[PDB]
């Protein structure tokens, strides 16, 4: 009745108003790519991950923010969506250190498989790279934060689900770093989600810390007898051992949130 | 009547440092009331 | 009929009478010179009355954008749902080499003062927040000092002027962010947040400070408000080209004789407004470089250009660059032009706001490669790289700030090219 | 330069003194009432800024203080006091020098005016001097860029300055005076010097041009 007919890639879908370019694209098996956007938290806009060109637009739009026009064309293909992926992508691997042999997010990582997918193959970036000092959050979260992609998961999560508001931004510009400022231990019951929220291996899980990584684990699908939420889980497992504990998603009963007991 | 060679703007050099707040504080009488969104804060 | 040649604007047509502080900038000397006069038939005529006058002056934004003002006042002008109504005025200048908005703050302060009051009755507005840098604090008091008197006078507050119409003025001062200047940003410091530019849409006259509809207007644009309406909008249209229209304040620095901030017609040409005004360039005029028509957000043109280009928003965009806030950047043939714009790269990543990737980690890579254009510490197939790079920041970024700093290496590289190569020619000779 | 990350000190930690006089808590009740009632966060930049001129730097003890004042969550105060460079998070001189280096300045010299304060304090860029009087930073424009190297000594301008006239302000400071803000060159304003080349008549009185309908 109040939908509104929009196309992605000429193919017709009907979407109700309010509805963003990025979640457009989703009914169609289109998954825009993307670092910041995460559809718990509330909209940032800030990694440009997301540019997607619209038919007779001279500027891409942000999918993850941009409602949705009546009778707007989405390329999600096109050469120009095509290099403003590389574009940004080629930013935000600049300053990113040459960690993934130690870091523990190597095989399973938001920022390897979308420059293997979206990005170009090489580098040009002749300069020096920027390092960052360590922030100590606690004992089950460490934080490598030379790896972070400033892209502010971790503040909104701790500020909107969680409800506190200990993490922020201190600096500007390219110096512009995500922590505390004081030395402050994040301990929340919820505090544990920061680690797969974050899509980079700033935020790791310091009890799991070098034990596996993710290719050679086998995931049982569980639930969790910590408390009476009924919690739905993944039990990573390897050659016999259990190696860590994930979130299960479940609408009713956890959304993607476990407790800091249950993991 | 034409005099254009002075320049008349001197007042700030005896300005200090609670000068721009003290205009603001005596400026709190004429102000209208403000408006409320319907709670003491976005937190509440 | 149609005119052909603009310029020797007549100060009784300059709207700005009181530019150098030669009068009295308090009360009763800003009504001596025509301020604050018949203020009730203007509120009394109508929102719709203001706004048409101002859509047939023709005027457009002095803050760096040049949108049409009365085409942009108008979102406003919709019915009045629960929520309040504000209008943000930017006296944020903090572009370099602009100074046009700190003398009417601090000489004329009556008409912008003024201005907030017809720009808000335009758009029904209940008040006006009037940013200013925190550098700006001998200005700012000024400002205050005169908003003091308005109110005594009963020309602000309640029953302004005696129309029945309600409105507070309020100051409010940065804490130097230069990206405040942003109208989004701007928004998000007054908020009590970090200067960091949201996404549009919403639009600020929609959702703008404190969730509210909001206008962001810079000080010159307010400041022209009050006569517009009272010479009204034939007058003011009947000076520069077609959409070109008004009197632009202009400041000439650099490398000039006499650098100065005037008032001079739209579509002056650039070479008068340089000898006419600033007392010609240094050396004379054969001894120009470079030009930065609008202040460092705009590439900079070379002499062959200044020669027969107009200062107007059509004419330079013509000649690949902009009006801007009007600022006159002059640079002479002793200038060392790669390291003139490498220090406004440098500007731009000491002003990111640190928001979004391509500014927050592409005008600092452009930085450092510019470090080492200067010194030629560089072979010549990283020019090439380095106008993909700025190509990569324009239109990717969030607010314009990236597109700006993308701009002064653009123009580099369009207009003096050899003078890049040049240099990475010497440094390999020696270093061999 | 200035780190990001605060690690608590003898001289800077939650237990430094500080609280507002109560002079100050009448102005910070004028500053709370400029903005609608259940949105008190927006008197942070003003309220931390109050602080430092009572102050004159701000401790991690002054940020939690203008925190709880306005009931805005600390990390929220520190985010505003990191992001502008107005707010000093360590001890400052009495009297910041603060020298413009952006493009039009340095095509007009800045440098020499940098190299004079340099010389005559004897410090370097950032530095203090061993008399907790100076210290000595460079900063992007600041809004005067018609007139010549200027400088920002806390809240004045110095303008059109040569290497001559910036050590005599120094001097001046010196000892007991504070110097007259504005130009030093003959000038009074962004007026063009050898004569006005434009409003040289008088101005038009109330009711001069006005439209018939108006
Ligand atoms: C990085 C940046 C800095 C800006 N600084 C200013 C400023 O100092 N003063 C101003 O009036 N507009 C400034 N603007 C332009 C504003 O975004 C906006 O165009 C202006 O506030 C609207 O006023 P107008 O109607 O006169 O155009 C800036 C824009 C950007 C991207
Ligand atoms: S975060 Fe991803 S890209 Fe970065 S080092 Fe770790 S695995 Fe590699
Ligand atoms: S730590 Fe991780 S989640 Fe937080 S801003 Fe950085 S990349 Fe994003
Ligand atoms: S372009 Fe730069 S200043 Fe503008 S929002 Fe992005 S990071 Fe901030
Ligand atoms: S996913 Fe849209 S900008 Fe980050
Ligand atoms: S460049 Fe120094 S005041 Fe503008
Ligand atoms: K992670």
């Amino acid at each position: 009745s109040n939908l509104i007919e929009v196309f992605v890639d000429g193919q017709s879908v009907m979407v109700e108003p309010g509805t963003t370019v990025l979640q457009a694209c989703e009914k169609v098996g289109m998954q825009i790519p993307r670092f910041c956007y995460h559809e718990r938290l509330s909209v940032a806009g800030n990694c440009r991950m997301c540019l997607v060109e619209i038919e007779k637009a001279p500027k891409v739009v942000a999918a993850c923010a941009m409602p949705v026009m009546k009778g707007w064309n989405i390329l999600t293909n096109s050469e120009k969506t095509k290099k403003a992926r590389e574009g940004v992508m080629e930013f935000l691997l600049a300053n990113h250190p040459l960690d993934c042999p130690i870091c523990d997010q190597g095989g399973e990582c938001d920022l390897q498989d979308q420059s293997m997918m979206f990005g170009s193959d090489r580098s040009r970036f002749l300069e020096g790279k920027r390092a960052v000092e360590d922030k100590n959050i606690g004992p089950l979260v460490k934080t490598i934060m030379t790896r972070c992609i400033q892209c502010t998961r971790c503040i909104r999560f701790a500020s909107e689900i969680a409800g506190v508001d200990d993490l922020g931004t201190t600096g500007r510009g390219n110096d512009m770093q995500v922590g505390t400022y004081i030395e402050k231990m994040f301990m929340s019951e919820l505090s544990g989600n920061i680690i797969d929220i974050c899509p980079v291996g700033a935020l790791t899980s310091k009890p799991y810390a070098f034990t596996a990584r993710p290719w050679e684990t086998r995931k049982t699908e569980s639930i969790d007898v910590m408390d009476a939420v009924g919690s739905n889980i993944v039990v990573s497992t390897r050659t016999g051992e259990v190696m860590r504990i994930l979130p299960r998603m479940h609408e009713d009963i956890n959304e993607e949130w476990i407790s800091d007991k249950t993991r | 009547p034409f005099d254009n060679t002075t320049y008349k703007n001197l007042q700030h050099h005896d300005y200090s440092t609670y000068t721009f707040l003290d205009l603001n504080l005596d400026l709190s009488k004429f102000r209208m009331p403000q408006p409320s969104s319907g709670r003491e804060s976005p937190r509440h | 009929p149609k005119k052909t040649s603009f310029g020797s604007l007549k100060d009784e047509d300059r709207i700005f009478t009181n530019l150098y502080g030669r009068h009295d900038w308090r009360l009763k000397g800003a009504q001596s010179r025509g301020d604050w006069y018949k203020t009730k038939e203007i509120l009394l005529k109508g929102p719709d009355w203001i706004l048409g006058e101002v859509k047939t002056s023709g005027l457009r934004g002095r803050g760096g954008a040049g949108f049409p003002t009365g085409l942009k006042w108008s979102f406003m002008n919709k019915p009045s749902d629960g929520r309040p109504k504000y209008l943000v005025v930017n006296a944020d200048e903090g572009e370099p080499g602009t100074c046009k908005d700190r003398e009417i703050i601090r000489h004329d302060p009556h008409k912008l003062v003024e201005g907030c009051l017809v720009g808000g009755r335009a758009m029904g507005a209940r008040a006006a927040y009037i940013y200013i840098r925190g550098e700006f604090y001998n200005e700012a008091s000024n400002l205050q000092v005169a908003i003091r008197e308005a109110y005594e006078a009963g020309l602000i507050g309640k029953n302004a002027c005696g129309s029945g119409y309600d409105f507070d003025v309020f100051v409010v001062r940065g804490a130097g962010a230069y990206i405040c200047g942003e109208e989004t940003a701007l928004i998000e410091s007054i908020e009590g947040k970090q200067g960091k530019p949201r996404l549009k849409p919403p639009f600020p006259a929609d959702v703008g400070v404190f969730g509210c509809p909001t206008t962001v207007a810079n000080v010159e644009t307010v400041a022209v408000s009050p006569t517009i309406c009272r010479r009204g909008g034939a007058w003011f249209a009947s000076f520069g080209r077609e959409r070109n229209s008004g009197t632009k304040l202009f400041n000439i620095s650099g490398h000039v004789n006499n650098p100065c901030t005037v008032e001079e017609e739209m579509s002056v040409p650039l070479k008068e407004l340089i000898e006419k005004h600033a007392g010609g360039v240094t050396g004379g005029w054969d001894n120009l470089l470079a030009v930065i028509p609008g202040g460092s957000s705009t590439p900079l043109i070379p002499k062959s250009v200044c020669e027969t280009v107009l200062m107007d928003f059509d004419a330079l965009i013509q000649a690949q660059t902009g009006l801007g806030t009007a600022a006159v950047i002059v640079m002479d043939r002793s200038t060392d032009i790669v390291k003139a714009i490498a220090r406004l790269i440098e500007f731009y990543k000491h002003e990111s706001c640190g928001q979004c990737t391509p500014c927050r980690e592409g005008v600092d890579w452009m930085n450092k490669v510019m470090a080492r254009f200067v010194r030629g510490d560089a072979r010549p197939a990283e020019i090439d790289s380095l106008w993909e790079i700025s190509k990569q920041i324009e239109g990717h970024t969030i607010c314009a700030l990236g597109d700006g700093a993308a701009w002064p290496v653009q123009g580099l590289i369009r207009h003096f090219r050899p003078e890049l190569e040049e240099r990475m020619q010497q440094f390999a000779q020696q270093h061999q | 330069g200035a780190l990001f990350v605060h690690r608590d000190t003898p001289e800077n930690n939650p237990e430094t003194p500080f609280d507002f006089t109560p002079e100050n808590y009448k102005r910070i009740e004028a500053i709370v009432k400029n903005y609608p009632e259940g949105h008190k966060a927006a008197a942070v930049l003003p309220v931390l800024d109050l602080a430092q001129r009572q102050n004159g730097w701000l401790p991690i003890s002054a940020m939690n203080k203008v925190a709880e004042i306005l009931q805005v969550p600390p990390m929220r105060v520190y985010e505003v006091a990191t992001f502008y460079t107005m707010y000093n998070r360590k001890p400052v001189g009495k009297y910041h020098i603060q020298v413009c280096t952006t493009t039009p300045c340095m095509l007009r010299n800045s440098d020499s005016i940098l190299e004079a304060i340099q010389k005559k304090l004897g410090i370097k860029v950032g530095e203090t001097t061993p008399d907790k009087l100076f210290t000595l930073i460079e900063v992007e424009c600041l809004g005067a860029c018609v007139n010549a190297p200027m400088v920002q000594i806390n809240d004045n301008y110095y303008e059109d300055l040569t290497p001559k006239d910036i050590e005599e302000i120094i001097d001046e400071l010196k000892a007991g005076k504070i110097p007259k803000p504005g130009p030093r060159s003959g000038r009074f304003s962004c007026e063009p010097a050898g004569g006005l080349t434009s409003l040289t008549e008088p101005p038009k009185g109330p009711g001069f041009g006005v439209q018939a309908g108006l």
